[PDB]
């Protein structure tokens, strides 16, 4: 029951063409949409559409997103993919292949809460 | 790639 607003701004056919094309142009990268979860009490990131090395781990990706967001040091942040916090040691390539949608994008939500949408 | 943001390199 994940709701990514990005899917409302671009038609599916447009997204799928872009996802397939960017994967063909940069096979060592994965395209990722990173969006604040419903109800999250965190700011939005400056950017939503990312291109990520496939061998980067989830923990490294978290480091870089947690660094970029406008939070104080004490503030909490959690990621969700398909309603589930991803494993720190997984690669972004694995996470992408396991979870990308039919448009060839991976969708990651983030929240201050440990359960998506709370 | 123009509309994408590279992160993690």
């Amino acid at each position: 029951s994940m709701k990514f607003q990005y899917k409302e701004d671009h038609p599916f056919e447009y997204r799928k063409k872009e996802g397939e094309k960017i994967r063909k142009k940069y096979p060592d990268r994965v395209p990722v949409i990173v969006e604040k979860a419903p109800k999250a009490r965190v700011p939005d990131l400056d950017k939503r559409k990312y291109l990520v090395p496939s061998d980067l781990t989830v923990g490294q990706f978290y480091f870089l997103i947690r660094k970029r967001i406008h939070l104080r040091p004490e503030d909490a942040l959690f990621f969700f993919v398909n309603n589930t916090i991803p494993p720190t040691s997984a690669t972004m390539g694995q996470l992408y292949e396991d979870n990308h949608e039919e448009d060839y994008f991976l969708y990651v939500a983030y929240s201050d809460e440990s359960v998506y949408g709370k | 790639a123009n509309s994408f943001t590279l992160i993690g390199e």
